[PDB]
């Protein structure tokens, strides 16, 4: 007979006939998937008294189990039953209640913001609720409905009760975005920016995807700090961090200007350093995890051989901060040095005047005073050989695989910043943003400045064609633009940075895919030209975006320190070598848009950059940002059993992927990513990649891992970010 | 281990 | 080790069918000549062509000057040094016969009682008693020993063979069965706290435990109100957690559901309760402890056991001629084999207890297209099995109408005319709906009138040595793999599943397995019909979980779910590795 | 150890000379009634005055109901499952009772005989009868083997 305890909790008969209809609903269209499998594995789980609830996850993850390389559908079955899971869960059916309904009942349980109902009226959400599908909902993989279910939908943390799907979470971001847009174009811009992200074009981060909507105004996940040589500056740094932190944000500290140990910090950096991580981890679970940070110096900074072994695990307590990673910072000079077999003499900042600001601003001012300080005997400094700092640098990078590299050069002679005026000295956690800063002398004071940047991402396999991303490209930049002017700042120097160049980075994901649909490869060259032809699309379609928003609400603030301002583009200060590994032509007027912008400028100061994604292209079951994948299928551990997901059209494209540790080399993936850079605002966070299989005894040589770092260089590359070694 | 999980069960 | 042969020179003195022969000869030896001659002729066909399969003991024996053919034995120990000794000597006594043990030592008082030193140094005694005849001490002489849950020492107890202790903590070279029914388990899903008492303190609570649940039930609540009784208080949760725990990683924690040996049970709980298992947890006999080695008033169990395979019958009426020759032929040894401790003798000549269970099942369900895992298998064992205990206690019957009833036949539930199809768990109506194909009224008339001549019939015993004479799969199990490699000073020694060649795509392989749930109603659906247990494993492979750790829930789900489905004994446990 | 007083409450009954003229009342207690007393006191002098040193369960349990007063056994075990039991149940009851332990165990047979298995196993066996009653097999319980 078997029974089963209801939702409230009473018995009733065993229904095999409505088990199999659900499954049925759920397998339309799919290809290669046995209902009548999925009914055997889960039905030998069933027992006398079973609750309701625990037959849908034996079900759901009877599915999952089925995930593979030769059955992918089961990626969507399994989904599938767990939206019709949820709906249940949220709804007691199937059927979403209607938009204006949920919205006052969610309002008044605390749950979404009161404001929803003031700019809206309920004949506006009766037409809002017109563009919903809720069919969308059968469109997502497995692993995206466990990321909605883990940490997007709105839902008690404490009794595990969720209260929305993913259609209400995506018009009400709509809504929320656009919410100060005049009654005219106001839903208009609702309906297609709601369609653009339930159909994955536009891909949007977490705090966004979880928040806009709810009571909060907490939406800043990366910030910039600068510290200043001084004891007060330090605090202030400190006290942002731990300010930040307590609210996610991941951190990038620029703490390069503080003086060396031994100066007339007579105690030195360290110290400093340790403050800084445990201010980073001053709000983590235990102390290891959650908040991040990487922190940048000089590589000719007088202690930076102490500092390049920081996370060394095999020192002595006081010598390491291991929490931390780290960007070195090199230039033109440093590698010249190192080409021509010679020395590299080390300062601390205190002792060279101007030396510092010259070495991101002024290349040829640095090299007069770097010479003339290295011939003055007065001044306190030491001399390395070239070769064994570059190798100290590789190795410390090799085993960790967070010793960071950023080119100063190229982060200023290629940049829209002026940088006699706004110069870019540090990046992010990541390494794909690059804004200017300035130290503070108090958490409050009103003269430092601290980068924020909202980010986001095109979907490179959810468009058709190109020109796409112009109607998509002003949705992002308005939905982003909207949403400074929405979120809470914490600490007055970030709101300084954010009101004052309104900085967006927005980026891509699901590239590999992209390029194996266009039968073209990462490590031979063959996807050159094309990726210079997507980039182009991107970064012109962009600034389009940005100038119109200009015309319609005013410039940003400081918008006269961009090099834009000057009538400058990408396409006049990219690195000339570019032109030596790709031929493609320009296929849009850069030239009636040049003046577009000298006459009207940007909304933005920077609008492009490239982010790793993680959580985010799970979602729309892409390729992670502009990576190669390591395989055809991706494993994830939860407390719910293995998480799967397959790379998309695996069926009809598993020879056209190229895998990550299929490539020869690094060559070819350092081009794209030059080619790349060629058209974005901030930078890029490229990876280095190594199997020892393919060397000699399987160790990895110096020889190779200095000449891919000169590459990088060479194609005008201005970070970079992990080094992976394969293992096994 | 989960109490809540368990108890359902019917011996 | 069966043919004949000299252990010095290694001589071999004979064939494979002078075994055969010779062995029917001996079992039928007192037979009339009226009939004699031809149950010797069948006994021999059965055996040689491997439809009945006979264990070490007697196909090295049987013909030879010996009489020593038991090789499980289940004593129980009573709360006193003498039955201690006494236990411990009769012990001595088996092992230097090669018999596996069973002990159940779980009335020895607590540590710090009115054993005011407690139950280890007892049971290191026990050990060393069981190993006092091994080769240099861990090779030979095995042993089971049995406690309650809820005895006050328990979580002493159930580490005892963690190897990373301190030694007068550690008893590493026995394996245990901890004790269990369904308050303790109650406990558990209500979330509560079990009490811990010594059986000492507890008048009334140790005998209740086994034979009426619900008197349990009324002197456990009530001990745990009277507070001048010394107990200890454990969240249910924290018990059960540590017990799988430990059964997880030695593998050699097991489990009894006293309650189940007892409500489905062929005998009655209130005159001779099932207390304890023997080695491999199959056996489920009745017991009471001695004051002397040769105490005439102790009963120590003992069990003679034999296999049906499965893979060498074409249908299953074949069983009735198999069921009378099996149950004839070991019934005589009983007659025939020496008893070196009395009360042993006791249980033997009183109760007559056979213990006859299946090889090559796994192979069985293979030729049938089915298999273990998804429940396509449940009607056909529930056919399979009732054939084989209506036939089993068919033989038994008119064995009893031939030659009298067993001396204390008076004592089963089968003398009251209660069958195994009246006292199975109810729940195996829900997952199996094969009705009864035999006439299980005229039986039960059959045998209320003429009753029986062995109390017990029918146990599912491991198998590994039997079932590689007839290449069979062991016992129940599915197969690891196709091919089994053993070791010998010979080279390595291969041998392939029967009927590889057709069958391949048909086996199930072990760790093909998505989980327990499959393998654990066969079980329960087995156990309808089972007289006294089955040694069923628990498996895990680590890879099929995330990060390759297996979840508490699962253990403690599987625990329960075997409890839902009236399993009355839980074995090992194993872990794939690699 | 010597003074009656209870384990739980450790209260203390009784001083030293009750003690010493008691074990002489007990131990000469039969004696016929023109010579009794005489012995007591003669013998309460002995000890009183530390002449003749008794051992611990005397001096702490004559006088009171318990009757355990052998500290000290020798057992020989001859070479047989039988006697290798009996040994094994006389020492456990003897330990249990807190007395010390001589074992002669050499007649038992050597590894390889036609016992097969050897002494050692045996000796471990009566190594845990030796310490059935104590602590944890550590403290407690106490033998020579020859």
């Amino acid at each position: 007979n078997l029974l089963v305890t209801k939702r409230d909790g009473s018995t009733e008969r065993i229904n095999l006939d409505k088990i199999h209809r659900v499954l049925d609903w759920a397998a339309e269209g799919l290809h290669n998937v046995s209902i009548s499998q999925v009914e055997l594995r889960s039905h030998i789980q069933f027992y006398d008294g079973i609750k309701t609830s625990d037959i849908h996850e034996t079900i759901i993850k009877a599915a999952a189990d089925l995930i593979s390389r030769d059955a992918p559908d089961y990626q969507y079955l399994a989904a599938r039953l767990a939206i019709f899971h949820l709906r249940k869960k949220a709804y007691g059916q199937f059927e979403p209640p209607a938009l204006y309904d949920h919205v006052v009942k969610m309002v008044e349980m605390g749950k979404y913001d009161n404001h929803l109902l003031e700019d809206y009226t309920e004949e506006e959400f009766k037409q809002m609720d017109t563009f919903i599908d809720h069919d969308r909902d059968m469109t997502f993989s497995y692993a995206a409905v466990k990321q909605l279910e883990g940490k997007y939908l709105v839902q008690n943390r404490v009794t595990g009760e969720i209260y929305e799907s993913a259609q209400f979470l995506y018009i009400l971001v709509a809504a929320c975005l656009f919410s100060n847009y005049p009654r005219e174009t106001r839903l208009q811009y609702v309906k297609r920016f709601y369609d653009a992200v339930s159909t994955f074009k536009i891909s949007l981060p977490t705090p966004i995807m979880s928040g806009v909507r709810t009571p909060t105004r907490q939406f800043s996940s990366c910030v910039l700090i600068e510290c200043g040589d001084s004891l007060d500056s330090i605090n202030a740094t400190s006290s942002a961090i731990v300010k930040y932190v307590s609210q996610r944000a991941g951190i990038g500290i620029n703490a390069g200007r503080i003086r060396a140990l031994g100066s007339p910090f007579h105690t030195g950096c360290i110290p400093f350093y340790k403050h800084f991580q445990t201010a980073v981890k001053s709000c983590s679970q235990g102390g290891v995890r959650g908040g991040a940070a990487t922190l940048f110096y000089p590589m000719w900074h007088l202690e930076v051989e102490s500092l390049l072994v920081l996370k060394n695990n095999r020192g002595v307590e006081g010598n390491r901060v291991r929490h931390m990673d780290y960007g070195v910072q090199i230039n033109k000079l440093m590698y010249t040095r190192l080409l021509k077999g010679e020395d590299i003499t080390l300062f601390s900042p205190s002792d060279v005047p101007g030396l510092y600001d010259a070495f991101f601003a002024d290349q040829e001012e640095f090299e007069r005073l770097y010479t003339k300080y290295e011939k003055d005997d007065s001044i306190r400094k030491q001399r390395v050989k070239a070769v064994e700092l570059f190798s100290l640098m590789m190795q410390e990078r090799a085993s960790t695989g967070r010793i960071y590299i950023q080119n100063v050069d190229h982060c200023n002679t290629h940049s829209p910043f002026d940088p006699a005026i706004a110069p870019v000295r540090q990046s992010n956690l990541a390494l794909e943003i690059a804004l200017p800063t300035k130290p503070l002398n108090d958490v409050n004071d009103e003269n430092g400045e601290i980068a924020l940047c909202t980010l986001s991402a095109f979907n490179l396999g959810a468009i058709n064609n190109l020109d796409e991303l112009e109607e998509l490209a002003i949705l992002a930049v308005r939905a982003l633009d909207a949403l400074l002017d929405y979120q809470d700042y914490p600490i007055p120097a970030a709101k300084r940075g954010a009101m004052g160049r309104r900085t967006l980075g927005i980026g891509v994901i699901n590239f590999a895919y992209y390029l194996a649909k266009h039968g073209k490869r990462y490590s031979d060259g063959s996807a050159n030209n094309l990726t210079h032809k997507t980039f182009e699309a991107i970064q012109y379609y962009l600034l389009k975006a940005s100038n119109e928003l200009a015309k319609e609400q005013g410039a940003c603030p400081w918008f006269n320190e961009t090099t834009y301002a000057k009538g400058i583009l990408p396409i006049d200060t990219y690195k000339k070598d570019l032109d030596t590994i790709a031929n493609e032509p320009l296929h849009y007027d850069w030239e009636a848009l040049r003046e577009s912008i000298k006459t009207h400028g940007l909304r933005n100061s920077t609008l492009s950059a490239l982010m790793p994604s993680e959580t985010s292209s799970q979602i729309s079951n892409a390729t992670n940002g502009i990576e190669p994948p390591r395989g055809y299928v991706s494993i994830k551990a939860s407390k719910d059993g293995i998480l799967r997901q397959v790379v998309p059209d695996y069926e009809h494209l598993h020879d056209a992927y190229e895998l990550l540790w299929e490539m020869p080399g690094n060559d070819g993936y350092l081009q794209l990513v030059g080619i790349m850079q060629k058209f974005i605002d901030q930078s890029i966070s490229a990876n280095t990649n190594y199997d020892p299989s393919r060397f000699p005894s399987g160790k990895v040589p110096m020889q190779q891992l200095l000449k891919d770092l000169l590459t990088a260089y060479k194609f005008g590359v201005k970070t970079l970010y992990y080094q992976n070694t394969r293992d096994g | 281990v989960d109490t809540d999980d368990l108890s359902n069960f019917q011996l």
